[PDB]
RNA sequence: GAUGUCGGCUCAUCACAUCCUGGGGCUGAAGUAGGUCCCAAGGGUAUGGCUGUUCGCCAUUUAAAGUGGUACGCGAGCUGGGUUUAGAACGUCGUGAGACAGUUCGGUCCCUAUCUGCCGUGGGCGCUGGAGAACUGAGGGGGGCUGCUCCUAGUACGAGA
RNA sequence: CCGACUUACCAACCCGAUGCAAACUGCGAAUACCGGAGAAUGUUAUCACGGGAGACACACGGCGGGUGCUAACGUCCGUCGUGAAGAGGGAAACAACCCAGACCGCCAGCUAAGGUCCCAAAGUCAUGGUUAAGUGGGAAACGAUGUGGGAAGGCCCAGACAGCCAGGAUGUUGGCUUAGAAGCAGCCAUCAUUUAAAGAAAGCGUAAUAGCUCACUGGUCGAGUCGGCCUGCGCGGAAGAU
């Protein structure tokens, strides 16, 4: 259980995603139902050792973007092919 | 960098050090700055023979007084 | 060694890849290594990587292999002029991608099991990871 | 280097502190004579019990002088001379070679209450407990 | 706390007994020399007193952030506190014992139900007091030094072995 | 000594020091565990 | 450095002289006893010594440490006097002093020829005990240095020069 | 349209991961000694025999008998010994011609140096009028190795030798 | 006599979870391709038949695979830049690399790849972080408290962190064993005690005993520190023939 934030984005390709991880940002998704997500950008950090344990995703959590609080927990994680750190991450509400 | 040259040797090769230009007169160290700056061959003898250093500060090789610098 | 019986078919092309050729994140368990580079192992690595995990834990948790050799390769010996055919199948290769995980653990405590990877690594050609999992 | 570390242990009757093999070869390295030892140490082991061994422990100083605390006989010593043994069991808590009485054992813990820093008088008798179990006493009503 | 409780448990645990002491006693020695240090836990499980020793660091922030028994600036560089709850008169005791294997001139002051004890009374607080003992002189002190003879009023057990 | 290198430690702490450019590895009591390289 | 950030305390009489990156400590000094700092400008007020910033060697906080170990060292220097029980473990190699000169030997009838400076002093009160007299706290330490750099303690039975940290086990004869 | 070999003799040369003295850590090194062991191009680094010989086998000197490279150093150095070198023919094999790195008998190896280097040597010119005389050191190499015993020293240490 | 109560263990088909494949397939791109119809451009790229071939012997390198060790200035095939079949710029240079395509003239300007202290044409650039090693400007395994930044985090002025000092304790030289047998030669006790602090001890070490490092306590002591992980700089690892 932890206070993560979130900026609002959307991108499509390779190369924008590249260009997150240029200044040490990458992206998430929130989903449930069969719908249009809400697409979000993250920070690298404040979301893998806050993620060191099981908590992140056993419990639900304060994700903060444009004064929109909606309860969300993780689930099935991309990782980058030469660092442990998030490329991709996906979530369900909660 | 320490200037290794053929002059007659057994076991190993003779060289010059480092070390002994700057007990035989203080010149050859400032000698070995300057030298190594200038062209190829011939030019770079041509601009190197109207330099002059000596023992330095004590050198009478200066009673001309030429223009006086600063750099 | 720590190979297969047969996979495939018994003498097999090399297998180059460009980028990935499978296996690029964590698979089970609360913790794992992870290799964060590439390489060819004969099978005998990945033994001797093993060995070394066994020393250090013992008991108290079981291992969860997350990699195995996959394609058998010819040898043709240093003792005759190249370009005529191919030659005896010598080992099993193990083809490593960049962050493949190797090994995964669990039941021994976080710190047997990150310790267990290290002394693993040095019998491993690269410089690797420690990798955390939790639950997914 | 400067033997300044660790009380040192040595535990040893009033005449079996003359040799050397006895007490080990240590003294001799840390600067003191096994004849200077032998007349400081029956200074106070002779005031009582000299016929079985008194513990002692020594601090060394960078100077080659010693000081040395000298104590009453060991509840160790106690426990052998209350359970009618010399030897214990070389496998406690898995063989027993003799056995030891509670209100027994408070009358040993009270002779050795002269360095003993038991908060009650049952305290030092929990101590001494162990020491029993070591030998292969076992420790009953 | 999770690195090290040892060093984070040690303040609450002084500040605790200080301010609940009747009688203690800053003094130096340092946390040093087994034989000494030893013979001082020894006593004090005879006498019914407890000893604890502290950084001047540690000694400053009990007094800054609880109360204490006003030896405020009384412990200076390396100093251990012996404290007694409920016997006063055991606390000054227990140095006379201790003295009888290193020294007596160890006190820099006591402290005795809020009032200043300086280091050359409790030498005579210390001669076999039980509590009453104790109290008894610490009102002989007062009656003595307070002009007035309104002061007195009791010494038929106040000022006697009796319960005062 | 000998040009064993890497600085790991050989005792429960070593002196670690970096000496003329090579970082020795020895123990604060002992001049065994003197290594010319680390 | 913690103990830079921390100001130091002065005696009466003592003069610690601020001019550069040079700072010359005077009381009762048998010598040049004095302090090395540059990373830090230490001013000497009367009473206390006061730390602040100035230019320096590339590592953090390179010289800040060094002027608080320095100057106190050499401000205890000039009052009592610094340390000066040297000595030497073994029997058969001397330790006799003649003047300015410390004969020591490893077997042999001439002396190794250890000389000692002006600014200090030695008596012996016997054949393995030194005592080095002063006030600069480096000097008395650089003749201790060249006393081991020809036998040195080393473990086999410890025999050989001691003095400050000491590195050493004090090993026997081998049994099995 | 030639970067061409073994073996012997001569003549070298450079890399130090040094055969050795020399300064020095360690040791399950007491000391002596050795193992472990780093710096070091400075210097001495052995020879006769049989055999065409590497490698072999053997006697030996000196305190001592090192490693590596060099068109597997050096036929625009030497001999031309070696492989059937080209030749029988023994041994061997095929019907034979012909072959064989098993073999025995003796047996064709070139260049006077263009430029280049290396060492010795003269002519001519700047040396500030000319002449003759001593001469400073900008520069650069050579001795450089290594046993014996007297003293050092029967001494520390070790159980004792 | 026939028959049988009676799984304690191994390691499969299988089963669930987990890993994988030119010659395996439940699923399957991007791109390429054709002809029409349209923009643009190419002094025909392509078509008939008549005259002349040459090349089929390619090479350091991009894209990708086989052969090879995911060795090699390696070898070959579909595909391509440059040389072949083209001057110039840059690289200590070159057959072949990168920019680029030599009409010819121009004491002209601009930009590329590559450069900017002198050599040598242009920045000892303005501002900040770090290495002590000519690393930079020579490579991997590999290791560590070599040094700094960053977010998340433990510790964190209530005292850290690491070391140096000093302590390493009460019963206790517990029992056996034994030159003695002590936390550390071996093995069993594996605890208790006053405590602020001291494991009947993590590691070393004449193997022990000794000597020694160790948290923790108290001095030095009053502010950063360290573990995971991203990242610039460092170290030894990194010894051969003018």
């Amino acid at each position: 259980m932890f206070t993560i934030n979130a900026e609002v984005r959307k991108e499509q390709g390779k190369g924008a995603s590249r260009r997150l991880r240029a200044a040490n940002k990458f992206p998430a998704i929130i989903y449930g139902g069969k719908e249009a997500p809400l697409a979000i950008e993250l920070d690298h950090d404040k979301v893998m050792n806050m993620q060191a344990k099981a908590e992140f995703y056993s419990e639900v959590l304060t994700i903060v973007v444009d004064g929109k609080e909606i309860k969300v927990k993780a689930q099935d994680v991309q990782r980058h092919p030469y660092k442990p750190k998030l490329q991709h991450i996906d979530f369900v509400r909660a | 960098k320490v200037y290794y040259h053929h002059t007659g040797h057994i076991g190993g090769i003779k060289q010059a050090t480092f070390e002994e230009m700057i007990a035989r007169r203080p010149e050859r160290v400032i000698e070995i700055a300057v030298k190594g700056m200038l062209p190829k061959g011939p030019l770079g003898r041509a601009m190197f023979r109207k330099l002059k250093v000596y023992a330095g500060n004590e050198h009478n090789h200066a009673a001309q007084q030429p223009q006086v610098l600063d750099i | 060694m720590l190979q297969p019986k047969r996979t495939k078919f018994r003498k097999m092309h090399k297998g180059r890849n460009r980028g990935l050729a499978q296996g690029t994140d964590v698979s089970f368990g609360s913790f794992g290594l992870k290799a964060v580079g590439r390489g060819r192992l004969t099978a005998r690595q990945i033994e001797a990587a093993r060995r070394a995990m066994t020393r250090a834990v013992k008991r108290q948790g079981k291992i969860w292999i997350r990699v195995f050799p996959d394609k058998p390769i010819t040898e043709k010996p240093l003792a005759v002029r190249m370009g005529k055919g191919k030659g005896n199948v010598e080992y099993w290769v193990a083809l490593i991608q960049p962050g493949k995980v190797l090994y995964e653990m669990d039941g021994v405590p976080e710190e047997l099991a990150r310790e267990a990877f290290k002394l693993a690594a040095a019998k491993l050609p690269i410089k690797t990871t420690f990798v955390t999992k939790t639950v997914m | 280097a400067k033997k300044v570390q660790a009380y040192v242990k040595l535990q040893v009757a009033a005449g079996m502190a003359n040799p050397s093999p006895p007490v080990g070869p240590a003294l001799g390295q840390q600067g003191v004579n096994i004849m200077e030892f032998c007349k400081a140490f029956n200074a106070k082991t002779d005031s009582i019990e000299k016929g079985l061994p008194i513990p002692v422990v020594i601090t060394v100083y960078a100077d080659r002088s010693f000081t040395f605390v000298t104590k009453t006989p060991p509840a160790a010593v106690l426990l052998k001379k209350a359970a009618g043994i010399k030897s214990g069991s070389g496998k406690p808590n898995k063989d027993k070679v003799g056995k030891i009485s509670r209100a027994q054992l408070q009358e040993i813990a009270q002779t050795k209450a002269a360095d003993m820093t038991g908060a009650d008088i049952e305290a030092m008798t929990r101590s001494i407990e162990g020491t029993a179990r070591s030998m292969g006493l076992v420790v009953e009503d | 706390a999770l690195n090290l409780q040892d060093k984070q448990a040690i303040v609450a645990e002084v500040s605790e007994v200080a301010k609940g002491a009747l009688s203690a006693v800053v003094a130096d020695s340092r946390g040093v020399t087994v034989d000494k240090m030893t013979e001082l836990r020894k006593a004090g499980r005879e006498a019914g007193v407890y000893m604890r020793v502290v950084r001047n660091t540690l000694l400053r922030r009990a007094v800054e952030g609880t109360p204490f028994e006003c030896l405020k600036d009384a412990f200076v560089g390396p100093t251990l506190i012996a404290y007694s709850m409920e016997h006063p008169g055991a606390a000054a005791r227990l140095f006379k014992e201790f003295a009888k294997a290193n020294a007596k001139f160890e006190v820099k002051a006591a402290a005795f139900e809020g009032e200043l004890i300086p280091a050359s009374q409790i030498d005579r607080l210390a001669t076999l007091p039980t509590y009453e003992e104790a109290i008894a002189r610490l009102m002989a002190t007062m009656k003595e030094a307070s002009a007035g003879k309104l002061v007195r009023t009791l010494a038929a057990v106040r000022d006697a072995k009796e319960a005062a | 000594m000998k040009v064993r290198a890497s600085v790991k430690k050989l005792c429960r702490n070593c002196k670690i020091v970096k000496r003329d450019g090579v970082i020795r590895v020895i123990c604060s009591a002992e001049p065994k565990h003197k290594q010319r390289q680390g | 450095s913690r103990v830079a950030k921390a100001p130091v305390v002065v005696p009466a009489g003592v003069d610690v002289k601020i001019n550069g990156q040079v700072i010359t400590i005077k009381g009762k000094n048998g010598e040049l006893t004095r302090t090395l700092n540059d990373a830090v400008e230490v001013k000497h007020a009367d009473n206390t010594l006061t730390f602040g910033p100035r230019d320096g060697y590339a590592d953090g906080w390179a010289q800040a440490g060094t002027a608080r170990a320095l100057l106190n060292s050499m401000v205890i220097g000039v009052t009592e006097g610094f340390t000066k029980k040297l000595q030497l473990v073994g029997v058969g190699y001397r330790a006799a002093v003649k003047g300015n000169v410390i004969n020591l030997s490893l077997g042999f009838s001439h002396p190794v020829d250890h000389q000692l400076p002006a600014g200090i002093t030695a008596e012996c009160p016997t054949q393995t005990e030194i005592v080095l007299k002063g006030a600069d706290k480096q000097v008395i330490g650089q003749v201790a240095a060249d006393l081991r750099a020809y036998r040195r303690p080393e473990p086999y039975k410890g025999k050989g020069v001691r003095y400050a940290d000491e590195v050493v086990r004090t090993k026997e004869a081998k049994k099995k």
